[PDB]
């Protein structure tokens, strides 16, 4: 089976340094070109740069030589990518990925791709999250009630998000984060029926592991 | 500065022919530029299904063809099946290196057309204290999974500080997404009406509030 595992990501400061590596088994990667393509949040594909079997040609996108070094190690059977002076648009999924030639020389797909190591560049401090809130505005009736909460602005990743402690569980909804002012926020909701909300309490818990917090947030009428 | 241009998303049933395109904003894709088909489907999971404008990549089946159509590279496949409801990235190669397209989303009808439910909410009280106002629009219950977010604060659009995620899974198989617009509480209090508009499918819901 041909079959990739990225490491090394993670958490650096702006204008630090790391080095990905990638594993190859199943293949004599010393064979092979190897390639690197990386995917910032909610966006497509970038391309990096690739390697041949004996790196005596590196090909590599012109903005990112300055930051990226690509290199390879075949009796390891690892390729490599050193990221130094890294950025906020550093902040993406890195892949590896195989290129197979084709007979004729003159062919070629990216056929196996690894999958895939984080890393994010911040100088975020960690910052538990503000939690407010969403209640319908001041009110037209339906059988159901939407109702929500705000998770806003934390560091890093991830919350956990319950409502009434875990009890109330189907149509909760818990959305991806967004990133503003270099910090995430995320937002949950959980629809009730409009007899049972405002009498009975609604409540939502946010837990912030990273700061080992955990809060309560009563849903009330506007 | 290459730059090469896909359909952002297309819609097709088990068992039609569908094709997706690739432009180049050189001129004419051609054989040089060795047009490679990526597949990516949920959690990341990327595979190459063509390579070299018409090869399959060993062990693709055979449903997927490529080509060049005019001006354009061009992915074929010939009976969609449901499992091809993914997302697919073409790549051209310009002498020393590649560029990707930005993705066209591939929906296979697995599911009956689902409209959204879009849920508006306003600035908390306890979030207006802090002299900050933030209005959540919540998405759900759609498919396919494409969606187009807009918001209007007193007739106007908003250009500067709306920010909506991409469509994710839910555990029913629909897609949800939510959408923000992030306001000073100064700005709160000078306008009146505000709207989130959600399109979907060509058809537009929209849920609006007034302010106090
Ligand atoms: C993206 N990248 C893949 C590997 C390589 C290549 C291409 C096409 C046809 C080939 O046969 C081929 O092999 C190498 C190299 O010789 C030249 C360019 C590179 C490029 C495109």
């Amino acid at each position: 089976e041909v079959k990739f595992l990225e490491s090394g990501g993670g958490l650096v400061q702006p204008g630090g340094s790391l080095k990905l590596s990638c594993a190859a088994s199943g293949f004599d990667f010393s064979r092979y070109w190897m390639s690197w393509v990386r995917q910032a949040p909610g966006k497509g594909l970038e391309w990096i740069g690739e390697i041949n079997p004996d790196s005596r040609t590196i090909y590599c996108t012109p903005s990112l030589k300055d930051r990226f070094i690509i290199s390879r190690d075949n009796a390891k059977n690892t390729l490599y990518l050193q990221m130094s002076k890294v950025r906020s648009e550093d902040t993406a999924l890195y892949y590896c990925a195989r290129i197979w030639i084709y007979y004729g020389f003159d062919a070629y797909v990216m056929d196996y791709w690894g999958p895939g190591t984080s890393v994010t560049v911040s100088s975020a401090k960690t910052t538990p999250p503000s939690v407010y809130p969403l209640a319908p505005g001041s009110a037209q009736t339906n059988s159901m009630v939407t109702l929500g909460c705000l998770v806003k602005g934390y560091f890093p990743e991830p919350v956990t998000v319950t409502w009434n402690s875990g009890s109330l569980s189907s149509g909760v909804h818990t959305f991806p984060a967004v990133l503003q002012s270099d910090l995430y926020t995320l937002s949950s909701s959980v629809t009730v029926p409009s007899s049972v909300w405002p009498s009975e309490t609604v409540t939502c818990n946010v837990a912030h592991p990273a700061s080992s917090t955990k809060v309560d947030k009563k849903i009330v009428p506007r | 500065q290459a730059v090469v241009t896909q359909e952002s998303a297309l819609t097709t049933s088990p068992g039609e022919t569908v094709t997706l395109t690739c432009r180049s904003s050189t001129g004419a894709v051609t054989t040089s530029n060795y047009a490679n088909w990526v597949q990516e489907k949920p959690d990341h999971l990327f595979t190459g299904l063509i390579g070299g404008t018409n090869n399959r990549a060993p062990g693709v089946p055979a449903r997927f063809s490529g080509s060049l159509i005019g001006d354009k590279a061009a992915l074929t496949i010939t009976g969609a099946q449901t499992e091809d409801e993914a997302i697919y990235f073409c790549a051209l190669w310009y002498s020393n290196h590649l560029v990707f397209g930005g993705g066209t989303k591939l929906t296979v009808l697995g599911q009956p057309k689902s409209s959204p439910s879009v849920t508006l909410f306003p600035p908390s009280s306890e979030e207006l204290e802090t002299n900050k106002a933030t209005l959540v629009c919540t998405i759900t219950d759609f498919y396919p999974g494409v969606v187009t977010v807009d918001w209007k604060v007193d007739g106007t659009p908003v250009t500067q500080g709306m920010e909506t995620t991409q469509p994710s899974k839910q555990s029913n198989n629909k897609y949800m997404a939510s959408s923000y617009l992030t306001l000073t509480a100064r700005a709160w209090e000078r306008h009146s009406s505000y709207s989130c508009q959600v399109t979907h499918e060509g058809h537009t819901v929209e849920k609006s509030l007034s302010r106090e």
